[PDB]
């Protein structure tokens, strides 16, 4: 069916493991959905 | 033969300083400038925004080197 490969990138200098997980994903037919939300200090001590 | 017995004197006094900065005082370093930042936007695969502190922004970066990314008020 030509099911297509995706090579996995490792932590880089300027590519840190969260980075890597959060804006690459080696499956894809989870290409393409959308986008994503998260918080960091502020909007988080007032979202949770 | 020997006629004598003495003591030894000598000058050692330093009165010149001199000192040279060895080489690596004027090596060059990476400096950067250095804000609060807001908001972050990742995007290789898949599109992921944190967000930090929610203001009006009055600066926005742009990096392309591997994943593109988009830091705001950096």
């Amino acid at each position: 069916a030509k099911r297509r490969v995706i090579v996995p990138i490792h932590p880089t200098p300027n590519f840190p493991a969260h980075f890597i997980k959060s804006a690459f994903t080696t499956d894809p037919l989870k290409e393409k959905q959308k986008a994503r939300f998260s918080s960091g200090g502020e909007a988080m001590r007032e979202v949770q | 033969m020997f006629l004598i017995h003495f003591v030894h004197y000598k000058t050692i006094l330093q009165k010149y300083t001199f000192k040279f900065k060895h080489i690596f005082l004027s090596i060059d370093k990476y400096n950067s400038l250095f804000f609060n930042i807001s908001g972050i936007l990742i995007w290789l695969n898949i599109i992921h925004i944190n967000i930090i502190l929610i203001k009006y922004s009055f600066f926005i970066l742009i990096n392309n080197f591997e994943y593109l990314i988009i830091l705001i008020s950096t």
